[PDB]
């Protein structure tokens, strides 16, 4: 098991040495045990731990707090990220087979490209699954790497620099956390000599990098975002009717990224438009932001039902997802006890309590001072 | 023969007919007897003009003797569907379904020249044959009396009984004297 | 004379007349007396629009007083047959073979404009002739009379004695009544 | 609250030492009191004060110095631009609610694009926000950035340049004002790949350098002015109607501007044209101006309020916004005295007058030199 475990998940030695380190540390861990060397021999499935260790790679057989985490990790995303479920089982399946034991051989957990309309979110589900998952996000905005020289600072380093801190940004992101979530914003914007690196990745599953380090993609997982016919989205037609300009929006996604590029690509995710009972939610998601703000100055915040529908009819736009939302949370919350916190009677305790008057269909403040 | 223009841009010089150039200036000249024809031009220009801009308002030069009733309310119903207000406008003379369009103008915005003449009455058709048909055709031209009379209330503001009696028989009204009916808010000689 | 409308697209600026534009973005215009010449245009534009895109929609305004049965079923067959969902909205007037295509659309994607009207009535023909001709080119008429009852009966999911009755003679329906009917889903307020 | 408002503000260290930093300073501002240990228990304001000399960011509980300027800060803003409150309202409140502490998480203090016609004070109320809060103003002029090349330099140095300097202009500047007003004048000049690199900037309010560091612009107000649609609003409408035009500028805006770059903005403010009222108020502007200029040299100006209004008439042009009240004050009234100052008359300090008499209709100047 040692030497097809370690050549499996230790790629930066021989194969010799490797499998002796992997059979000198198990002796050690054993000794090393509080008991009177009561495990003396050194059975199987205790080296796994020994090359999960020395590879920073999850090891088998998952623990109860593992195994709890990914069970629950099926309505933690959908409490902060509404809507989108299609998108949220495609990350937690590929997570929920490598650590299951059933998984590419050599290429990474998963690969998805993240397309859609504006204020949708593709970008705060791969943020928040890298917190519910207590993994490093590694994100890469795309927008700075536009320029072929500078997609060749991800891979390594010019020859030209005489720096002494060479390497790639993406090698070494890489080997300092193999397992973490790997994020490339608005690729479209990147070069497509990008393609040309990721391409080997979703199909080797490593990157040697200039200087020839070796770094494995095996358990980092892969999420790209995009705004590929975005424009379609929000573009109305020539009509009583507006049509869906979805499925033309994906025809400049395929003008762009090269079928070959697609296919590897183990999911291309299509997120829908934020709904009305949706927004709902999406409202106490910023109330409840806006709480903990307060919270820091000593200040509560009470909202009446009827004051948060009426903020969602007046900010609803399925064209422009969710952000003018936050606009509306700005404009008549926000600003109202701005001007109370720094100058008025909102200097700390708070009991605030926001509510709509009917008669002019406008919210009524009442501030205490406590 | 219409002519032609040129519009100048930075791109090029583009050629454009007359009556082209206007639509791009949101511009549609509602001239001669209305019909189905003539009405989809005239829809079809207001749901472009929608896209290119659904926040400005769109202007209608109304210069027809009147027409086909149903055919109207293609370009009636279009006016009030999409967001932009279809301001109006009454060059020369306004008739039946002419004047129901001058009217069906967002508030504020429709006009009127001080020569402009505008002409109301009570829908005309005719059919002959059985008395059971007779009866059915009818019926759908007094339903359709109602539903003039109540449209041309809610825009000029005036009560059925009024705009009924009036419409009885033909009411020509001038540019001042609409105003005060509530066809138009105002006249473009000062504005 | 139909204007001409600029379109612009990251390639360039192409100048294109106002119904092209528009069958750009999926809009069929049905529009006078239906016939076999500008029925083949109807049919023609859905095949050019099922190939360059058979999952969007397809929307079918309609102003038709109505015209030849025979016309208007290539019509409806290519709606039924193409994959693209044929939505349809009847704008100032639909007729004999002008509401038969309206109900024929898709399921959830026929409207109606608040002030349109909608008739509906058995075909008209006739034939002069020995008698014996005039049997069979009679028997012919009640025969696409029973075939139409029976698709109609099939869209509005109406008896079909229900329908033979009431198409026997003509009626004038409003575009609320159709709704009640079953020719259309609701009417097209707004989207 | 130190280990969470340093790794909070504090993003180029690693916590253990990040933390301990502001423990171990806040120790030595302690115990240099100004008599003998005055307060010896350190409490959670001390770190705040710690980490916002740090961080280089406006500390929280701000002193009423602070609250007098923030409260003040519309009308003062007032005094110099006329006719935009609306642009000053959007400032200002955006500003009290990041001092607040409503600010946004990530994202920065305001992003606005401020498209308007010209003449209407666009780059004046952006220049003198600056004056107003004592901070560095941040002028990039975008019509520059026109070329791919170009754009490099602002997340970066030109390829294959062997000098230390690998900083950016955009990046750079920021790390040394954090607290600072960010200007792009004439964005839309600028290539389209500018727009890109701004979309991280909003969202997430982080810039990464070509090097690898990590710009903050939670602090630093981002504004943008736009000349979008300007020859739509000079030109007349084809109509007897004449259309406002303010609308048009909007809809080239969508096609300039991707809808990403729109969305992440906070508002789009729309200048308006100055009315005949307004333009009063920005005469006495100039001639206040034109004031200083004479009172270094020692000669005071009196101006009739009839002589005011009649320059007013002159130079009023709505499209042409108050750029031409500056060449009618130029050609009447600092020609003349400039002949004089040179050539006689008003070497010394001399009170002069100007007046106009209603026969000729034109200004009357006595020298009144001493
Ligand atoms: N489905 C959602 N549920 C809850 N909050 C959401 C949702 N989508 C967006 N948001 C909010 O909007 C912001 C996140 O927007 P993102 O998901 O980053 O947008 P995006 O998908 O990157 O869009 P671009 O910029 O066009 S690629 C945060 O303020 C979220 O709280
Ligand atoms: N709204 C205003 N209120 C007061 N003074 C103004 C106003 N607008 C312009 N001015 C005066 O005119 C000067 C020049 O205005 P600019 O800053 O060039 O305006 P702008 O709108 O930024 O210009 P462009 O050309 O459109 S970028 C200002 O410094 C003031 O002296
Ligand atoms: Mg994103
Ligand atoms: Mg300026």
């Amino acid at each position: 098991a040692a030497v097809e475990l370690a050549v499996k998940y230790i790629n930066d030695r021989h194969l010799p040495d490797k499998a002796i380190d992997v059979i000198d540390e198990a002796g050690a861990r054993a000794r090393l045990m509080p008991v009177s060397k009561r495990k003396k021999t050194v059975n199987v499935a205790d080296i796994e731990s020994v090359v999960a260790r020395i590879a920073r790679i999850p090891e088998k057989s998952v623990s109860q707090s593992d195994r709890d985490t990914l069970k629950n990790l099926g309505d933690r995303l959908k409490m902060l990220v509404f809507g989108q479920d299609k998108a949220i089982e495609a990350l937690t399946e590929a997570i929920k087979m490598a650590r299951a034991g059933l998984g590419h051989e050599h290429k990474p957990v998963g690969s998805f490209l993240f397309a859609g309309p504006t204020g949708v979110g593709k970008t705060e589900v791969t943020v928040q699954l890298s917190k519910a998952l207590g993994i490093e996000l590694l994100r890469f905005d795309m927008s700075e790497y536009m320029e072929r020289h500078t997609v060749s600072r991800l891979i390594g380093a010019p020859p030209g620099y005489v720096g002494f801190d060479q390497g790639g940004l993406l090698t070494d992101a890489v080997i300092k956390h193999p397992h973490a979530v790997l994020l490339l914003d608005e690729i479209e914007k990147a070069h497509p000599d990008v393609f040309n690196i990721l391409l080997q990745v979703m199909d080797n599953g490593t990157l040697t990098d200039n200087n020839g380090r070796k770094a494995d993609f095996r358990n980092v997982v892969l999420v790209m975002t995009t705004n590929a016919g975005v424009r379609e989205t929000e573009r109305k037609s020539i009509g009583l009717i507006h049509q869906d300009n979805s499925t033309d929006a994906m025809e400049e996604i395929k003008k762009i990224f090269t079928p070959e590029f697609r296919n590897r690509l183990d999911n291309i995710i299509w997120f829908d438009h934020l709904s009305t009972d949706v927004i709902h939610q999406v409202v106490d998601k910023f109330i409840v932001e806006l709480q903990v703000q307060l919270d820091q100055k000593g200040v509560s915040l009470e909202v009446s039902q009827e004051a948060r529908n009426w903020l969602a009819e007046k900010g609803y736009d399925r064209a422009m997802g969710a952000r003018p939302m936050a606009r509306v949370i700005q404009d008549n919350l926000k600003k109202p006890l701005a001007n109370e916190l720094l100058f008025g009677s909102l200097v700390d305790g708070g009991q605030v309590t926001v509510a709509l008057d009917k008669e002019k269909n406008e919210l009524t403040y009442g501030f205490q001072s406590a | 023969l219409v002519p032609m223009v040129i519009e100048q841009t930075s791109r090029g010089e583009r050629s454009f007919d007359i009556y082209s150039r206007l639509l791009k200036e949101r511009v549609i000249f509602l001239t001669g007897q209305v019909e189905d024809h003539m009405a989809n031009l005239i829809v079809a220009q207001m749901l472009f003009l929608e896209a290119e801009n659904p926040e400005k308002d769109i202007y209608l030069y109304i210069n027809s003797p009147g027409g086909v009733i149903t055919a109207g309310m293609s370009i009636y119903d279009t006016m009030q569907f999409i967001k932009p207000d279809v301001s109006t406008i009454c060059m020369g003379q306004a008739a039946s379904m002419g004047a129901f369009l001058l009217t069906a103008g967002a508030k504020g915005k429709r006009f009127c020249l001080p020569n402009s003449r505008v002409m109301i009455h009570q829908p005309l058709g005719g059919y002959q044959g059985q008395a059971t048909d007779i009866e059915i055709h009818a019926r759908e031209i007094l339903k359709v009396k109602g539903r003039m009379n109540e449209l041309m209330a809610l825009h000029t503001g005036q009560s059925l009984e009024q705009i009924e009696r009036d419409t009885e028989r033909d009411r020509f009204l001038s540019a001042p004297e609409a105003v005060e009916y509530g066809l138009v808010d105002s006249i473009l000689t000062h504005r």
